């Protein structure tokens, strides 16, 4: 058989606190942080956008084959954050569920119900005795139809929900003090009071400007539904366009 | 400590400890480096002979684990060996399936999901063992990747995974990789291997080369071995 | 009393078990019986159009 | 060790044994097996009345003592052929091991913790000990064969041999030349032994470390040696590696023909038990 | 520095340092706890020889069941955990008939001997679920018998190790039997004087009296199949002790 | 109880005693380990007792190669004659069912001495901790009476944390508050048996599970330093000399021996 | 410090190191000493019966696997027979599928492979058995030694069990001239091997050593005793 | 592979004109 | 002790481990519901409390059926996988006999796959207590299930941290002669007796189940509600 | 050569009883190899690994055998959470309605007989 | 679950590979028809499970 | 039919003396009638022609 639970309130993850709290599962929020990156999502009333630091610690790395943009379908695309072998993963079981869901109803499928597949697959690791909560927690974006732009996150606890704007990574809790503030101030953000949003508060929350090889933009727009990477150049463009005033 | 009996085991701090030990592990193997420049990529690795009793060619570490795509480990021998094998099963599959050979980046994260997936469970060990994948294809070029016990895949132009990979890595940022050929990259990996390599524990050990890229024909190939004493001599006056 | 002889009926899903009795009862073809029900065909003129906004 | 099942808590071991657990038919069965377990002194043909230490009964002036096997068949062989040896006794002992009653009829090529002294000097005695004495039986033991008066003019010579796989040293165990031999003297041992004293994280646990701490707190000198061997069973070199002791002024004098001890070696060692072949 | 605890014994698949399964060599401990058992293998023939211990008077001789019968060729031994005897013995009475009944012959010992040692040494395999093990058996056992290669006798102990012995004792007094043996123990011994020799070296090792409802003993030679020696012979071969 | 090693009695008259526990992670024992090291302390007597299992060793605080050949024991007593210290080790484990003859053994021997304070360095199991104390520190105190009243204005001015008392009697609901320390060895048992002999002990204990115990070694030794002072508090920032602390030298190769020549 | 990471082969150590493997290595230590040298030839495996009972006959150490592959054991005897039954099963179905000798280069790794599977699993030893392979193929002689860590090695000579290293030394010096050696020579070299492990005290006698033989012409034969008196016979005191 | 007549086919414990 | 392992009885036989479930159900968000004459009510309190949160996405007061609907109090992921199961189950049953599954039969089955978790080993119970609300022939009720798979039919609870005291409130607030319109009101105040945080629009969630079947109650619905 | 448990033979049984035999009784197993062909040519060897390697542990300990079962995770691990199909409504193993001796039926389960 | 009204195609794709994977021995001849938010769509299922979707 | 007379009773002198030795006593010819008539049972109507 297994290895057996490991015997504490700590040492595993079916075990329960005396007042009734998983803890592997907050130690798995607590690996989120490692790595250091963080990453910001947000959305207008026509487009949604992802943006995450990339943070290259050495040159020998070929710059462009590392990423934390992926794309799940041509419609949905995510961030992932946390540990990367397991945001890697998820990535796959997410493409997976997202191909098989259309090919058992025969139309692509909505954000929220990929969201929600996939939270319901990591809760179930919160429950058996040897699997263990990925460490990684995914942020999808995407337009469906008609239900608007929607930006979800996940998390290894299996909970998920409906964000206007979110962020996740190291600077998270001050990211979401600027974000709350963003929403609360001014919330047409059609395509520039967006990504500039994003760009600020990443940016205000962590360090002085960026500059183009440390931004990683994923947009989806109403009028063009698809997952596009913003290339080095039109995020200097932005990047500027937060310089040029 | 406590937290690092099994991979199911997240630290308070988050952190699973068996399998840091295990990227913790490659340190106690040789090093290995792997080299990518306009033609192809080259690995070589500082070989370890551990008797003179052993033929020359024993503890290979230089697999090939399809016609265009390389392989050079640092690890345990035996797990590192396992993964050369699944990854023979890949490239397999991808041809029965698909007609056409796999893409190097591909199977690099078909093998790198692999060895992730054995560090989430109890029943089962991480991997103890880090390796390099190379190849080359007049569509892409010279690829190479790289694969942490964790699971982690990125592709890199200079790369080196062993006991000391921190010096191999600082003399590899000393050449334009991006702007030489095989044939001037050799002589360049043998200087490196040297330099790195620490005699003053590890007496008699063996230069093993390989290189796949446009002057092979895109065959993953151990190195003819006069270009192999000519790389050593080369080496042997720089020293 | 849950009797010990088959391991269990762990799996129901459409039976077959109890097919061959079906082969071999001819009775309703050859010897004379045919007492032996068939089915039905209920379901004999459906039809449909897409009018400007909507289905009938 | 534990889980069982699938699930199971396993609680794992601690390296300092306090998962212990800190009622009549709990206690008689206690006093009862706890009188089982007992080391006992036989002066036989008399089978008892050693109340008194036997070393506080007899004067001894130097004291060799070997445990294990293989330095049995050494004092056995090297020491034991030129003299003559008379038997004061034996330690009668049960323990999770050496079961049956092992004290038997001597059976000639065999010995279990059995005493024996020079003939024309009784005050140089020989513990021939080749069982292992549990951790709750050592202290009984020093007890019953010192006593807790020593008369300081003896001194005392410990031997036994350990798998080279416990020695600590920064390189692998499969490089060093086993077997070799390593001394353990108190302060007050003013020779030098003629093997390098032991390392400093290496350590000795066991009956040989009580005796050898015995004669530590009583100022008495003492030398402990060890032979770090490959292989655990009877085996020829692993006993020669103890040829450099019979060199040293602690045994003199009872060293005188050698060729005779060697022939002794071959016969014991081609006459000994039966150890169930399993290539271990 | 330190002393501490440190427990290999307790789980099977565990390797000590000086490497060697604990576990198993615990199982090689429990044979010291059955009944000694002779076997002397003589050119003339083997002899199979056990002390029975019965416990009260109430119990019938016939039932404690030492030495089997595992074909008419081959005899065998018991001791120490009988329970597991008793599978053992049908494992090896099985192979010999499914040998003949494939193979039109008669199973040489040498064949039997590592069948039966096939079925051990499935000691912990618990990812292979039907009905293993889990554990070594705690049963060492001495085939006698004749073949193709004259008489031969093989002892096997919980390691799935056989050896073509002769003149091997298994028991609580194993060793001091074996002590014994050597020294009385010749390659010329007609089948009475190893049958003789045998019973003194199982008279000093007794507790009781020796009679013929204390031990008894089989002999297979090319003459006669296997042989049960009864309370007849048992007592026409001990009038003279 | 006590034997000297220069045939004569220390004479103890008020000296301060630490002890360890044989504890989860021996890490009491090894915190004891450091601060022998670092203050240099001398070896004065041996304690010879049946109840630990025999170990020998050449003295594993050997700073000098001329001492190095000095042979120690299972347990023997370091003292410091100039600043009122005096530490008990305990190296190998305890004998089965002996825990008892050494406790009062070794307190009859404190008592007779006249010592003023017996602290006790002690270790606990880390699933042990209810939810309480895996949101708090890993640390905890045990004052007997006689400590209750005396330095207590210190401990509990230091801001420190009070054993956790679990139900005496589970099967009851009405019992106590009592003292239940699993993984502490002699811990509770010296409490509880100095709580009758009304002797001032103190018992400062760390929440473990074992491994690499050596950070948890320096927490523990910080941990007393902060009521002792025994090495120059720490003045908020040297943050480079993290070396205030011998490391003795037996504190070389601890996970085993070495790599085997035939893996990598 | 080790003492929670030793138990289980499943457990890195601290430092990234499995002790499971380490002490599986120690059970081949615990074999007796055996010799595989090889020539350009043939290939020989010359091993040292077991003299720890008396008036039993020896263990066979040397075992018959195909017409062109044998193997020694130095091992716990359950691994071993445990893995000549899957090289059995190997050869057969080699010979069975291509209607040719399997290569010992691919049994070997197929031995790798076979032996890794269980150093990973919860619930399982490693096969704590080193093997010493003697075969011949299209490409002449090989000698390839098996660790219980699943790693095989290619060998011009090597030996393994109790107090090999002698064994090894002594090859160590005389390997150069092991290619251009006749039967005979290579036989007396590999008995010389074996020699200088056993104490100066005892000489190999008749009945505990066990010489077996595969090469060109000569199919794996395994010489069992009195047999291995022209092997034995001329052989020099040390 | 295909089926590749794996070895002996089958014929283990069988107990219980073309052609 | 025998806190571990959720296989072994105490040996006061009280199991710890659903003993710590209840804990952590008491340890949620606070939940009410109430059974009318004519109809039920099941109120939520919400914990999405910051304005980046949507209600468009996830709700609480979810349902089975036509006519039955849930709410709960624990944790999140395990209240989701439960009612997908308990959709399964209704939809099993109405597959079998031509029949909208009657609301006991269904607690019936979610309590039993509910304990089925409860001894099983290598797993946890379930950290959520479910209340549910049904409408059979002209009849309302009101089940909660408990983590053991116990499961108990209520007048009016309430659920979720501080439910004892709203326990204790809805004693003196609560009788036959309240009726559907009302028990919306004296719900509501069961929740803000202990809200803590001045409830607005969407900080809880409200459904009902009278003959027009369950229902949840729109953000308009509740502001109106709250007018009073 | 025994009975007592209705001559365990079926040998004259042997050819299904419909092309629609095992294929029906079975199609559990031939999804799951039709999702992991799926999933070893594309995805790789990983995933169907981890597949079987879950399956594994949400059967391992649901209910003993002679007791009904729900085996609630692993039908969210499948899709089977929102499909709902003809295994599910006819025969269900709640009412098994042909059941043995508990012992006698947990043991196979393991496989002591 | 979804929370929105089911779409007519998702309802074809279901009967299609039902009849499809029992190998049209259920012999079941349907015409679906209904109105998503993409517009009114008709569908006629044969039993094999070949599906065409027609204006009528 | 030879071939399966032969076997089928080759087998059944297999498991007459494999219950001799079991039970020590030889197996009544009734038992053995019935042996052979259940293992010859299954099979029935594949083809077996025994005539014993």
């Amino acid at each position: 058989m297994s290895r057996g639970s490991s015997a504490g309130f700590d040492r595993h993850i079916t075990i329960f606190s005396p007042e009734g709290r998983l803890y592997q599962v907050e130690y798995a929020f607590k690996a989120i942080n490692q790595g250091g990156l963080t990453s910001v999502a947000v959305r207008g009333k026509d487009c949604a956008v992802i943006v995450t630091q990339k943070k290259v610690p050495d040159k020998l790395l070929d710059s462009s084959t590392v990423t934390h943009l992926f794309k799940i379908t041509e419609n949905i695309g995510c961030v992932m954050t946390g540990m990367t072998a397991d945001s890697r993963s998820q990535v796959q079981r997410a493409r997976y569920e997202a191909a098989n869901w259309k090919y058992k109803y025969g139309y692509e499928i909505p954000v929220d119900m990929l969201c929600k597949r996939i939270a319901d697959i990591s809760q179930v690791y919160t429950q058996n005795a040897e699997m263990r909560p990925l460490g990684c927690c995914m942020i999808l974006i995407g337009i469906d139809e008609e239900q608007g732009p929607q930006v979800y996150k996940c998390d290894p606890a299996g909970y998920y929900c409906g964000f206007k704007a979110t962020a996740a990574g190291v600077k998270q809790t001050e990211s979401t003090s600027f974000l709350e503030k963003k929403v609360k101030k001014k919330f047409d953000w059609t395509f520039e009071q967006t990504v500039e949003t994003a760009i600020t508060c990443l940016s205000t929350v962590l360090s002085i400007d960026f500059k183009p090889s440390e931004i990683e933009v994923g947009v989806v727009t109403v009028e063009n539904p698809k997952f596009r990477i913003l290339t080095e150049a039109e995020i200097d463009a932005h990047l500027v366009a937060l310089a040029e005033r | 400590t406590g937290y690092d009996l099994s991979a199911s085991t997240f630290s308070p701090d988050g952190r699973v400890f068996q399998v840091e030990y295990a990227m913790k592990a490659v340190e106690n193997s040789s090093t290995a480096i792997g080299i990518r420049c306009k033609d192809g990529v080259v690995f070589g690795v500082e070989k370890l002979v551990l008797s003179k009793l052993y033929e020359e060619g024993s503890n290979k570490r230089l697999f090939n684990v399809d016609r265009h795509v390389g392989m050079a480990v640092a690890g345990l021998l035996a797990d590192a060996r396992s993964l050369a094998d699944i990854a023979r099963e890949e490239a397999s599959n991808f041809r029965s399936n698909f007609g056409y050979n796999i893409p190097l980046k591909h199977l690099a994260d078909r093998v790198a999901m692999y060895v992730h997936a054995y560090t989430l469970y109890s029943a089962v060990r991480p991997f103890g063992c880090s390796f390099m994948l190379g190849s080359y294809s007049v569509n892409d070029g010279a690829q190479l990747y790289m694969i942490d016990p964790s699971g982690v895949s990125y592709g890199y132009w200079g790369c080196a995974i062993g006991k000391a990979r921190q010096a191999a890595k600082t003399e590899i940022e000393k050449l334009q990789m991006k702007e030489m050929t095989c044939r001037d990259i050799v002589k360049e990996v043998a200087k490196i291997i040297y330099i790195v390599h620490d005699e003053v524990k590890d007496k008699a050990f063996e230069l093993e080369l390989s290189w796949v890229g446009e002057l092979t024909n895109g065959r993953h190939e151990i190195v003819p071995k006069d270009i192999r004493e000519e790389a050593e001599k080369y080496a042997k006056e720089s020293l | 009393m849950a009797a010990v002889s088959v391991y269990a009926p762990p799996v129901g899903g459409f039976s077959f078990d109890n097919c061959r009795r079906n082969a071999v009862l001819e009775a309703d073809f050859a010897k004379r019986g045919y007492k032996l029900p068939k089915v039905r065909k209920t379901g004999t003129t459906i039809a449909g159009v897409v009018y400007k906004d909507g289905i009938v | 060790m534990a889980a069982t099942f699938f699930g199971e808590v396993v609680k794992a071991p601690c390296r300092a044994g306090t998962e212990d657990e800190e009622t009549p038919e709990d206690r008689e069965v206690r006093l009862q097996l706890a009188r089982k377990r007992e080391v006992r002194l036989l002066r036989r043909q008399t089978k008892t009345s050693l109340e008194v230490s036997l070393l506080e009964k007899y004067p001894c002036s130097k004291f060799i003592i070997a445990i294990g096997n293989n330095a049995v068949a050494f004092l056995s062989s090297f020491v034991m052929n030129s003299g003559v040896w008379e038997e004061v006794g034996c330690a009668k002992l049960w323990n999770e091991w050496c079961r049956t009653t092992d004290t038997t009829h001597l059976s000639s090529t065999e010995a279990f913790c059995v005493f024996y002294h020079l003939k024309s000097n009784p005050s140089v005695f020989l513990c021939q000990c080749s069982c292992y004495v549990a951790e709750d039986q050592q202290y009984q033991w020093l007890e019953k064969v010192f006593g807790s008066c020593p008369r300081k003019n003896m001194q005392i010579t410990i031997l036994t041999c350990r798998h080279v796989t416990d020695y600590k040293t920064s390189e692998s165990t499969g490089s060093l030349p086993s077997p070799f031999l390593r001394a353990l003297k108190t302060q007050n041992f003013k020779d030098s032994a003629c093997c390098p004293l032991l390392e400093q994280p290496n350590i000795v646990h066991d009956l040989p470390a009580a005796v050898l701490s015995y004669c530590q707190v009583w100022k008495i000198p003492a030398i402990l040696y060890l032979c770090y061997t490959d292989v655990m069973k009877l085996d020829l070199i692993t006993v020669e590696a103890f040829k450099p002791i019979l060199s040293t002024r602690s045994l003199k004098g009872l060293v005188k023909n050698i060729p005779q001890s060697t022939e002794i070696l071959k016969k014991l060692m081609t006459t000994n038990e039966i150890q169930s072949n399993i290539y271990t | 520095m330190f002393l501490t605890r440190s427990e290999y014994d307790r789980g099977v698949n565990t390797f000590s340092p000086e490497g060697r399964l604990f576990q198993v060599e615990y199982a090689i401990e429990a044979i010291k706890l059955g009944s000694t058992a002779i076997g002397i293998q003589t050119s003339e023939g083997v002899c199979l020889a056990v002390e029975k211990r019965i416990t009260s008077p109430l119990m019938e001789p016939s039932s404690i069941e030492k030495i089997v019968e595992i074909d008419a060729h081959i005899g065998c031994a018991m001791s120490g955990l009988i329970a597991d005897a008793k599978t053992l013995i049908d494992k090896a009475r099985v192979e010999t008939q499914n040998h003949w009944f494939t193979y039109n012959e008669t199973m040489t010992v040498e064949s039997v001997t590592q069948a039966v040692s096939n079925l051990a040494l499935q000691f912990g395999e618990e990812d292979a679920d039907p009905g293993a093990m889990s554990r070594p058996f705690g049963v060492a056992l001495l085939f006698g018998g004749v073949d193709e290669k004259g008489p031969q006798l093989f002892h096997m102990d919980p390691s799935g190790t056989f050896v073509q012995c002769d003149a091997r004792a298994i028991g609580s007094a194993s060793e001091g039997a074996q002590s014994s043996l050597q020294e009385v123990y010749h390659k010329s011994m007609t089948l009475k004087e190893a049958i003789k020799s045998s019973l003194i070296i199982l008279k000093q090792v007794m507790e009781e009296k020796l009679n013929a409802t204390n031990i008894e003993l089989a002999t297979v030679q090319p003459g006669q199949n296997f042989h049960m020696f009864t309370k007849e012979e048992l007592e026409e071969v001990i009038k003279d002790i | 109880m006590f034997v000297p090693c220069g045939e004569s009695a220390p004479d103890l008259a008020g000296f301060t005693l630490l002890m360890p526990a044989v504890s989860v992670g021996n890490v009491g024992q090894l915190a004891m380990d450091l601060i022998i090291s670092t203050l240099n302390m001398s070896k004065i007597g041996y304690f010879y007792t049946d109840c630990l299992v025999p170990m020998v060793g050449n003295n594993p605080y050997a700073t000098t190669e001329g001492n190095s050949t000095e042979l120690s024991i299972n347990a023997e007593v370091y003292s410091l004659p100039s600043r009122k210290l005096v530490a008990l080790q305990l190296r190998s484990i305890f004998i089965k069912y002996k825990s008892k003859p050494f406790c009062e053994k070794l307190l009859s021997w404190v008592k007779s001495s006249g010592c003023a304070r017996v602290i006790v360095l002690s270790s606990s199991h880390s699933y042990q901790r209810n939810d309480l104390q895996l949101r708090s520190t890993p640390f905890r105190y045990l004052l007997t009476p006689s400590m209750q009243k005396s330095v207590q204005n210190k401990i509990k001015s230091l801001n420190w944390e009070e054993m956790e008392k679990s139900r005496c009697i589970p099967e009851i609901d009405d019992s106590e508050f009592c003292i239940r320390i699993p993984g502490g060895g002699i811990t509770k048992t010296l409490y509880d048996e100095s709580c009758s002999k009304e002797i001032q002990m103190a018992v400062l204990l760390k929440f473990v599970s074992e491994g690499d115990n050596i950070p948890d070694a320096l927490g523990l030794v910080e941990y007393l330093n902060e009521w002792l002072q025994i090495l120059k508090p720490l003045s908020d920032d040297p943050t480079v000399s993290a070396s205030r602390w011998k490391i003795p030298s037996s504190w070389r190769l601890l996970f085993g021996s070495g790599l085997p020549p035939a893996l990598f | 410090f080790r003492n929670q990471y030793d138990n289980d082969v499943t457990v890195w150590s601290p430092q990234g190191r499995i002790h499971q493997i380490e002490y599986a290595m120690e059970a081949v230590k615990q074999g007796s000493a055996t010799v595989g040298l090889k020539s350009k030839t043939h290939a020989v495996l010359v091993a040292l019966k077991r003299a720890q009972s008396e008036l039993a006959a020896h263990q066979k150490k040397i075992l018959h696997v195909d017409n062109h592959i044998g193997i020694s054991i130095a091992g716990l005897t359950a691994d071993a027979r445990l893995l000549c039954n899957f090289m059995r099963q190997e050869c057969l179905d080699s010979r069975f599928v291509f209607d040719r000798p399997l290569p010992v280069s691919r049994l070997v790794s197929l031995i790798g492979s076979k032996t890794q599977i269980p150093t990973q699993r919860y619930g399982r030893r490693p096969y704590g058995v080193g093997l010493l392979i003697a075969g011949y193929d299209d490409m002449g002689p090989h000698i390839f030694q098996t660790c219980p860590s699943a790693n095989y090695f290619d060998c011009r000579a090597m030996s393994i069990g109790a107090r090999s290293q002698s064994a090894r030394t002594y090859l160590e010096r005389h390997m150069s001239e092991f290619m251009e050696c006749n039967l005979n020579e290579l036989v007396k070299h590999g008995l010389r091997a074996l020699r200088e492990t056993l104490p100066a005290e005892q000489d190999l006698t008749t009945k505990n050593v066990s010489i077996g033989i595969v090469g060109k012409d000569l199919e794996f034969t395994i010489y069992d005793d009195d047999d291995v008196s022209p092997f034995l016979e001329g052989l020099e005191e040390r | 592979l295909l089926d590749l007549g794996p070895g002996s086919l089958s014929d283990g414990l069988s107990l219980a004109e073309p052609g | 002790g025998y806190s571990f392992s959720l296989t072994t009885f105490s040996p006061s036989g009280k199991l710890v481990q659903i003993e710590y479930a209840l804990a952590a159900v008491a340890g949620g968000a606070p939940s009410v519901g109430i059974k009318a004459a004519n109809g039920v009510v099941l109120a939520t309190e919400k914990k999405q409390k910051s304005i980046l949160y949507d209600e468009r996405s996830v709700h609480k007061v979810e349902p089975i059926t036509k006519h039955i609907g849930l709410v709960y109090s624990g944790m999140g992921p395990d209240y989701r996988v439960l009612v997908h199961r308990a959709r399964k189950l209704a939809q099993q049953y109405y597959l079998v006999y031509q029949e909208p599954i009657p609301t006991a039969q269904l607690v019936q089955r979610v309590a039993s796959v509910m304990q089925e978790y409860t001894q099983s080993g290598g797993v946890r119970p379930f950290g959520v207590s479910l209340l549910i609300c049904g409408w059979n022939e002209g009849r309302p009720y009101l089940f909660q299930s408990d983590p053991s798979g116990a499961y108990f039919a209520w007048k009016a609870t309430a659920m979720g941290k501080n439910y004892v005291n709203g326990k204790t409130f809805l004693e003196k607030r609560y009788n036959e002669d309240l009726e559907l319109e009302d028990a919306i009101h004296t719900a509501i105040l069961t929740l803000k007796e202990s809200f803590e945080g001045q409830m607005t629009e969407d900080n809880i969630e409200v459904g009902i189940c009278n003959e027009a079947g369950f229902r949840r109650l729109t953000p308009t619905e509740v502001k109106d509600y709250l007018a009073a | 050569d025994l009975l007592r448990k209705g001559f365990s033979c079926v040998k004259n049984e042997l050819l299904p009883s419909h092309p629609l035999e095992l294929s029906e009784k079975n199609f559990q197993l031939n999804q799951d190899k039709m999702n992991f062909s799926t999933l070893r040519n594309i995805q790789g060897l990983f995933a169907p690994l981890k597949l079987q390697m879950e399956f594994k542990a949400v059967q391992q300990v649901q209910r003993l055998p002679f007791l009904s079962s729900s085996n609630l995770s692993l039908d969210v691990l499948r899709g089977n959470d929102e499909t709902i199909g003809f295994e599910d409504i006819l025969n269900d193993p709640s009412q098994s309605e042909v059941m043995g001796e508990p012992h006698l039926m947990v043991e196979y389960k393991l496989g002591l007989l | 679950s979804t929370g929105r009204l089911p779409r007519v195609v998702t309802a074809n794709r279901m009967l299609k590979q039902m009849l499809f994977r029992y190998q049209g021995y259920i012999g079941a001849a349907l015409v679906l028809g209904g109105v998503d938010v993409t517009g009114p769509h008709l569908y006629s299922i044969y039993p094999h499970g070949s599906t065409d979707k027609l204006p009528y | 039919g030879a071939a399966d007379c032969s076997f089928w009773e080759r087998l059944l002198a297999r498991q007459c003396r494999i219950y001799e030795l079991r039970n020590k006593e030889r197996i009544s010819v009734a038992a053995a009638s019935k042996l052979l008539a259940n293992m010859v049972y299954q099979y029935k109507g594949m083809g077996l022609s025994m005539g014993t």
